[PDB]
């Protein structure tokens, strides 16, 4: 359940 | 409770709390700063913020974790 993730673009 | 400092997180724009003691390893790319934190139950987390929206007070403490 717990651990998310990001996406960030460079 | 805990007796450590916590330092909030920008994840993606919503306001995040992570306990110090959590906190695994800090990694700044450079604009944009990952961090690996504990959670709990065998998993764990991660998130990364900005330079602008992370506070120099508690970015002071991410360089203190940064591995």
């Amino acid at each position: 359940g717990e651990g998310e993730e990001e996406g960030e673009e460079y | 409770g805990s007796h450590m400092a916590t330092v909030k997180f920008k994840y993606k724009g919503e306001e995040k709390q992570v306990d110090i003691s959590k906190i695994l390893s800090v990694g700044r790319y450079g604009k944009l700063i990952h961090f690996l934190y504990d959670l709990g139950g065998g998993k764990a987390g991660m998130g990364m913020v900005s330079e602008k929206d992370a506070p120099k007070e508690l970015l002071q403490m991410l360089e203190k974790q940064k591995k």
